[PDB]
């Protein structure tokens, strides 16, 4: 075909390699670095603020109309709700591929047609351009020295580090997390009120006419424009004490100094944090735009820092408690060093294979061009370089030398034919030019078509939808750019290059089990059906799993209480559990957080805490310590009565909330429209997780757990006094409530200033009832004069998915296999648990994951056996010839299955994929054998036999075929099992998912050419005397 | 087995920390705005005896103090004249004792005024200018006579209030009356005088309420000798009140789920069990139950939401509710 | 089944900001409202001693300012007129010259001013038409006669209050009568007049204060001769003065529940420990201390420890002991 119009391009070929080669060494240095292709679900949240408004109430008014309008949105997968108390968080997420801005810009036409169906004082705030998992860099600002303080720090960060960052490109927002705001407290004495004869309606309104500024124009004089500026900021203490409530005709007046002292102190704390058990600090966490380069911003980050750290007030220090980068560096610092190891193991074992050094160097400048025409393909289609795209040069790196080495040795035994016909002394430039070409036509059909087989054969693995095929997808695409690469140009270099520049003892034990298995041909091939169906059984002992647990080198520790808990008491919880942590020897850092960061990302009770832990370096760890024994001891260490705690990766964990919400593995939701009944089938569902063989944590976040102590206005009662409901009620809101009243200008900053009794007269329920209250006319009463104080339960957290009321259960299972526990709970719960009327009940995270998956795995393998099966009847044009290689790539598949029993593995996408793939190397093996066979019969004595039969002249020609296989086997069958055999073994920092997607492969490859060694022949001659 | 255990080495981590249940009165405290104001039975209205004319008005005007004896003004009074001139002209031609005390008492009771008589005697010089003093000592409220005036039986040359043992009256919200009960313990402070420990002679609730306000009035008398207390200053009364001797334990130790209350007791062995009690009522950050226990018993207070939890987790709590 | 332990109370070593306790005085610097006046030991109320009808009065009005001895009003008083004769008669017939000084006593007993009685010895006729002059210099307040109209003893004729040692009244906030008790000087100034600004040595702090603006009562005389200062003024009563030394603590470090205030102290070792004390009184962003800390212990400026939302001030402090 195509190899004849190749040796005449002898020359600019040449320098097309070599022009290829020095901006394919370009391409390489200047290519984007990641830890994994970016597997977050695009999505688009929204935060609203509705203050003082019980829970309940922000759901049906501010909430619920917000997440229909939504759900109903072009691309919309599903859509979340979050109805805290004065929090509305509405989650959008959608479908596959949908353009993330265009669905931006659609949330916002949307909110503008709801703005409107929406209470006044609410504005619905669009999140940021980026998700949870966009969380890279985060820090804690400290002072030893004492110089400063919490509310000093939080300003620092709020007001000079969270600018000096947001300008770094490609971030989309740098959140402020834990710390203190300063805030302005007029705190009023009930008493001077009525002794000044003030009311509180009238302290607010002075106070909310003593803080701004006034424009009076311009002014002309001496032909310039004077500018009339008008002060009064808030800006002092004393401005403060000195406002006006009153004034006499005797010009005597009445400053708020007089019924209220003017305090600083912090306000609401939203989140807390906590460093290392020993110092409750302010901090903030960086976040990446949403499909923007990770590393790429942290190198800018960790400069600009630098910057900034001679500028910092003498006394703060800037402690990192989560770097992304350096998870990356240990990661890419990893499949190269394993593409090292296959590139100089392929190299030396296919040297030790082929004797002269020519021969080797032509397998082996096999590489360096495959690599580049790999990476000159990822700039123009869009890839970086992650482990999921190296894992697929790393993978694949196995059949690029196959390319090349299977046309050398056609051509290494093609020139000892001419020697042993013509002399041995005499040989030129043309007639060392023919020899070589001659060989390369023989196979040049069957590898091609081979490798264009194992690159459509693996096609089918694009479908895989979402997450997946997000991960495996630019493995897939990488492993099929190397291979085309190293397969078209095979077909324009490797011929020239090679034409310009102990095998005995294993034959000798080869063919005694060769001409044996020509006994009775039949029984061979039964015996080897039945191996396969001993070597199927190992199937049940192994696990299941989505993916293998990566490991990176912190790990976040949520431990999930029950609803009600207080913020004072959240951070005493949180620092006690810090400590803890800290007293493991393999942690170096613990940075605590209950709440959330200043950021729409993070929805997170004060109730719920999820604290970073940094891992002092791999090497450091006790003696015979791994990443799961270390757990062991702080899951034994860390654990404080009524509280589950569990413990995740954090990376995996933003996904995982990103893809379902579920913090754990295992998790299970039970939706209903009421939430009485729902809660009662989560508790339920809560204690039968609790006894199954593998589990550790089993909390169900409850619906309506959160206390009230509700002031039930009379408005009879306060009729008597002139009052109005809206009169009462500012004295729960300001008298008794922190609410905010107004806010100083202090520069490019801003703090709030709020008005509240001293905390005594609201200590208590009683205290309530004894709230001194001086009514419109002067009358002296107390709250309880014109209301009821009542106590009750009710809602804490009105939780929606797809405006549907849910609750979630947080399994934490570790020591089995994620399968096992999910399977086992699908008994206990549907047996033990009677369900309810209108509650509904689904296991979701991980586990929904899967069934994802493996919903297009099998409706993903007959077709990648229907290419396999059009690729052999294009190139050999026989049906039984296909059929027979279908049937033969079984014994493939089951051979790879006891290498992931022995190494213990578990089943995953991760594996799935490895056999996919090794199916389209089983194929490639089966039809490099068969192409030594049928040309068997090409020859003389086997053209003997459709003339007439011959019972020595068939089995010759098979001998023959054996021969011509064993050497191409020997160096096939040994590049890639000893290849892929470096990324096997599990060390390694992301080699956790390699090995898994290595396994399948390298223990196919093993029982694939062994077997199918004896299997095709003995099927040949067993398939060639029927139609005779 | 009601309860649920905990391994001490979490509790202790915790930090938790427990409360013996004790028996005794619950003092109640509540904080009232209080006035300094005069002490009305320091009153005096100086008001002239007869008709005339002022010679002479003293340094005085309304807002100053007088001591007992200060002179307010000088007035001719003519009206006692005509019985004096007729006394002492018998005095001349030496008359009965009896004619001449009959005429030393139409004197007395037709105004003049004793001291003024006695005066008339001692001169035998008919008395025409008179000195009005201050009665008491005190602060002049009232002040309607200057020089060049006539001065009449209704005018009120001064009206004089004292203040040594000065007043402070407090309002107490009606609803509340309770509170105020006969062996309340009260203690006043005054911001103007931060370094003045008074010291309350007696106090009374007044039989009335104020309807301006809608509360009752509490009345002390406070000494005042060294004037530091001035009338129209703000002043804070705080009460104290014991109340039936009631079962008595912290209040973060007492859980509240509107429906039933609750605290968690620990056991002999450690054993944290939740039990039902009833509270009746509680004040200055100690809570009285009416029953669910007895002295003795310990209960937690630090540390005991997660407690709490973990004995509901472990269904302890609705084990505690379906026992009895 | 760990027994590793850990300490459960609140801990905080990532830095503190700490003050140490000291004596020292309260800054005070102030500025008093006050107003000017009237000088009410400067007061004159002119009536009549006998009704009687105005037979002229004079060019005066309200607001009008007065002299001593300014004519106010014409009258005739016919109430001493049938004694007058009784005198004159006495006169003609010789009667004794005690006779004489009795009509003449009764006479000036009657009301008849002193003055009016000599022009009546002098002429040897009955006095009918008075003329009624004003005692002191001063300004008309008030003037309720005109002409065409008569006169009894309760009206009337001229409210006359003089100005030259003129009033100034300023009202002090009751917080600091435990200062103002024991002042030094105060140091006037008027904005009518940038130029009669000066220090004020000698006043009277009244023993009444105002409820309506509950403050002090200050009140300093003035020379007034070239009658600047006017009644009706604004005026200014600046204090600068400092308290006898107190403990002092900085504000910020106090933390005051509605009955509970308190403040928390870093002791020998670092360790917080949160001590009851009594506050005297704040000024300028430093609380004064009655009670409660010792000369020179440190303590954290910051209230800053506890959530402001609801960090139940009983229960967190207790979380830093144990
Ligand atoms: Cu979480």
């Amino acid at each position: 075909w195509i190899i004849r119009r190749s040796v005449a391009n002898r020359f600019l070929v040449l320098m097309g390699a070599l022009f290829l080669s020095i901006w394919g060494t370009w391409t390489i240095i200047n290519t984007p670095v990641d830890a994994l292709p970016d597997l977050s679900d695009v999505q688009v949240i929204i935060k609203t603020s509705y203050p003082g408004q019980a829970p309940q109430i922000v759901e049906n008014q501010v909430t619920y109309p917000l997440t229909t309008t939504m759900l109903s949105v072009p691309g919309a997968k599903t859509v979340r709700g979050f109805s805290q108390f004065g929090d509305s968080y509405v989650y959008v997420i959608f479908e596959d591929g949908t353009d993330p801005y265009w669905a931006r810009s659609r949330v916002l036409e949307y909110l503008n047609q709801v703005q409107g169906k929406l209470p006044a004082g609410v504005s619905a705030e669009l999140g940021p351009d980026a998700t949870g998992v966009g969380w890279i860099y985060e820090y804690a600002l400290v002072d030893r020295s004492g110089k400063h303080d919490l509310a000093d720090l939080r300003s620092l960060q709020d007001w000079f580090l969270k600018y000096e960052l947001k300008t770094i490109p490609d971030v989309a927002e740098v959140a402020s997390v834990g710390g203190v705001v300063k805030e302005y407290q007029v705190v009023i004495d009930p008493q001077r009120l009525a002794q000044y004869g003030i009311s509180l309606a009238e302290v607010k309104s002075a106070l909310d006419a003593s803080n701004q500024e006034a424009g009076g124009s311009s002014i002309e004089l001496a032909e310039a424009e004077y500018m009339v500026r008008a002060s009064g900021y808030l800006q002092t203490l004393d401005d403060f004490n000195h406002i006006v409530l009153k004034a006499s005709e005797n010009g005597v007046p009445v400053y708020l100094r007089d019924v209220a002292k003017v305090q600083i102190g912090p306000e609401m704390r939203r989140g807390i944090a906590e460093l290392n058990g020993e110092g409750e600090v302010a901090g903030g966490v960086v976040i990446l735009r949403s499909g923007k380069n990770a590393r790429e911003v942290i190198a800018a980050v960790k400069d600009k820092l630098e910057t900034l750290k001679s500028s910092l007030p003498e006394g703060v220090e800037i402690v990192t408690t989560y770097d992304r980068s350096q998870l990356i560096d240990r990661a890419i610092d990893n499949l190269s060093g394993k593409l090292l190891e296959e590139f100089i193991v392929v190299a030396v074992v296919c040297a030790l294979f082929l004797w002269h050094v020519r021969s080797a160097l032509v397998a082996i400048i096999s590489l360096p061009l495959g690599l580049c025409i790999a990476f000159i393909v990822m700039h123009f289609q869009g890839l970086n370089a992650n482990i999921m795209s190296l894992g697929g040069i790393a993978i694949a790196v196995g059949a690029m030398v196959d390319a090349a080495i299977v046309m050398i040795e056609n051509a290494h035994k093609r020139l000892e034919e001419w020697q042993h016909q013509h002399p041995d002394a005499t040989l030129d430039n043309k007639t060392r030019w023919q020899v070589i070409t001659d060989a390369s036509v023989e196979v040049g059909p069957a590898l091609f078509i081979s490798l264009l087989i194992i690159t459509l054969s693996f096609i089918p693995i694009f479908t895989l939808e979402g997450q997946e095929g997000r991960l495996f997808g630019p493995l897939a695409f990488t492993k099929t750019y190397a291979m085309a690469g190293a397969a078209l140009l095979a077909i324009v270099v490797i011929p020239i290059l090679m034409g310009y520049w102990l095998n005995r003892f294993l034959i000798r034990v080869y063919h005694p089990l060769l001409l044996k298995v020509l006994h009775w041909p039949k029984t061979t091939l039964l015996v080897a059906a039945l191996s396969v169906l001993t070597v199927l059984w190992p199937l049940n002992k192994v696990g299941g799993e989505f993916l293998p647990q990566i490991n990176e080198g912190d790990l976040l520790y949520m431990p999930s209480t029950l609803p009600g808990i207080s913020a004072a008491e959240a951070a005493s919880m949180l620092q006690k559990t810090d400590k803890l942590i800290m007293s493991v020897p393999e942690v170096a850092r613990v940075f605590g957080k209950t709440g959330k960061a200043e950021t729409a990302t993070d929805s997170a009770p004060l109730e719920m805490v999820e604290t970073t832990i940094q891992l002092k370096p791999q090497e450091q760890w006790r003696p015979g310590m791994t990443m799961d024994k270390i757990i062991e001891e702080l899951d034994n260490t860390v654990r404080l009565p009524g509280l589950a705690n569990l413990w995740v990766p954090p990376i995996r964990n933003r996904i995982d909330m990103l893809s379902t919400g579920i913090k754990s593995p295992i998790g299970i939701k039970v939706s209903g429209t009421v939430l009485a009944d729902i809660d009662a089938m989560a508790e339920q569902i809560e204690e039968v997780a609790r006894t199954v063989p593998g589990v550790a944590s089993a909390l169900a976040e409850r619906l309506e757990g959160g206390r009230y102590i509700n002031v039930e206005i009379n408005r009879e009662k306060a009729a008597r006094y002139g009052m109005t409901v809206a009169d009462v009620q500012l004295f729960v809101t300001s008298a008794v409530g922190g609410a905010m009243v107004g806010e100083t200008v202090e520069g490019i900053a801003r703090y709030p200033i709020n008005l509240r009794y001293p905390q005594s007269w609201r200590d208590s329920p009683q205290a309530l009832r004894q709230l001194p209250i001086l009514t419109p006319m002067k009358q002296q009463i107390t709250l309880a004069d014109v209301a009821d104080i009542k106590v009750s339960t009710g809602p804490s957290m009105l939780k929606t998915e797809n405006a549907r009321p849910t609750s979630w259960i947080y399994i934490d299972a570790r020591d089995r296999d994620m399968v096992s526990v999910v399977h086992d709970l699908q008994k206990a719960i549907a047996e033990k648990v009677q369900l309810k009327p209108g509650t509904s009940v689904a296991f979701s995270g991980q586990f929904e994951l899967l069934e994802r998956a493996n919903h297009k795995l099998k409706l993903m393998v007959p077709m990648t056996l229907m290419i396999i099966f059009v690729l052999l009847y294009l190139a050999f044009r026989r049906v039984g010839e296909a059929l027979l290689i279908i049937s033969s790539v079984p014994f493939a598949l089951v051979g790879g299955i006891w290498l992931l029993w022995w190494m213990g593995f578990h089943l995953s996408v991760a594996t799935g994929t490895g056999f996919i793939a090794l199916a389209g190397v089983a194929a490639e093996f089966g039809v490099v054998m068969l192409m030594y066979l049928r040309h068997a019969i090409e020859a003389v004595p086997s053209l003997n036999n459709p003339q007439t039969f011959s019972e020595q002249k068939l089995d010759e020609a098979l001998y023959h075929g054996a021969v011509l296989r064993v050497r191409p086997k020997a160096m096939t069958v040994a590049v890639i099992i000893a290849g892929l055999l470096p990324i096997l073994w599990g060390t390694g920092a992301g080699s956790e998912v390699m090995s898994r997607i290595a396994a399948p492969m390298i223990g196919g490859m093993i029982t694939a050419p062994l077997l199918s060694l004896f299997i095709i022949p003995a099927a040949y001659k067993l398939m060639w005397l029927h139609r005779h | 087995a009601s309860g649920v255990r905990i391994d001490p080495t979490q509790t202790q981590n915790l930090g938790v920390k427990t409360a013996t249940v004790t028996r005794g009165p619950l003092t109640f405290a509540q904080s009232f705005p209080a006035n300094v104001s005069y002490n009305e039975y320091q009153y005096a209205i100086v008001q002239a005896r007869a008709a005339g004319f002022i010679d002479k008005v003293y340094p005085l005007t309304v807002g100053d103090k007088v001591q007992k004896g200060t002179p307010l003004l000088d007035l001719t009074i003519p009206d006692w004249v005509e019985a004096q001139s007729e006394y002492l002209l018998l005095r001349e031609t030496g008359g009965t004792a009896t004619q001449t005390e009959g005429i030393l008492e139409r004197l007395r009771l037709a105004g003049m005024p004793e001291a003024d008589i006695r005066r008339l005697i001692a001169t035998q010089k008919i008395q025409t200018r008179f000195t009005l003093k201050a009665p008491i000592d005190g602060v002049i409220t009232a002040f309607d006579l200057r020089a060049g005036m006539n001065i009449a039986k209704d005018n009120v040359v001064a009206k004089i209030q004292g203040m040594d043992p000065v007043w402070v009256t407090a309002a107490i919200p009606e609803s509340i009356a309770w509170l105020v009960k006969d062996a309340s313990q009260f203690t006043l402070t005054v911001p103007a005088r931060p370094d003045k420990t008074l010291t309350i002679r007696k106090w009374t609730l007044l039989p009335g309420v104020d309807a301006a306000t809608r509360t009752l009035q509490l009345r002390l008398e406070v000494d005042n000798a060294d004037e530091a207390l001035k009338p129209g200053m703000n002043a804070w009364l705080q009460l104290n009140t014991a109340s039936e001797p009631m079962l008595l334990i912290p209040s973060q130790a007492l859980i509240d789920t509107g429906s039933e209350q609750r605290v968690i007791t620990v056991d002999a062995d450690g054993r944290f069990v939740p039990k039902r009690v009833a509270v009746f009522q509680a004040s200055q950050g100690v809570t009285a139950l009416r029953s669910g226990l007895a002295e003795g018993e310990k209960v937690v207070s630090s540390g005991l939401f997660l407690i709490d939890s973990e004995a509901n987790i472990s269904g302890a709590l609705e084990r505690m509710r379906s026992e009895s």
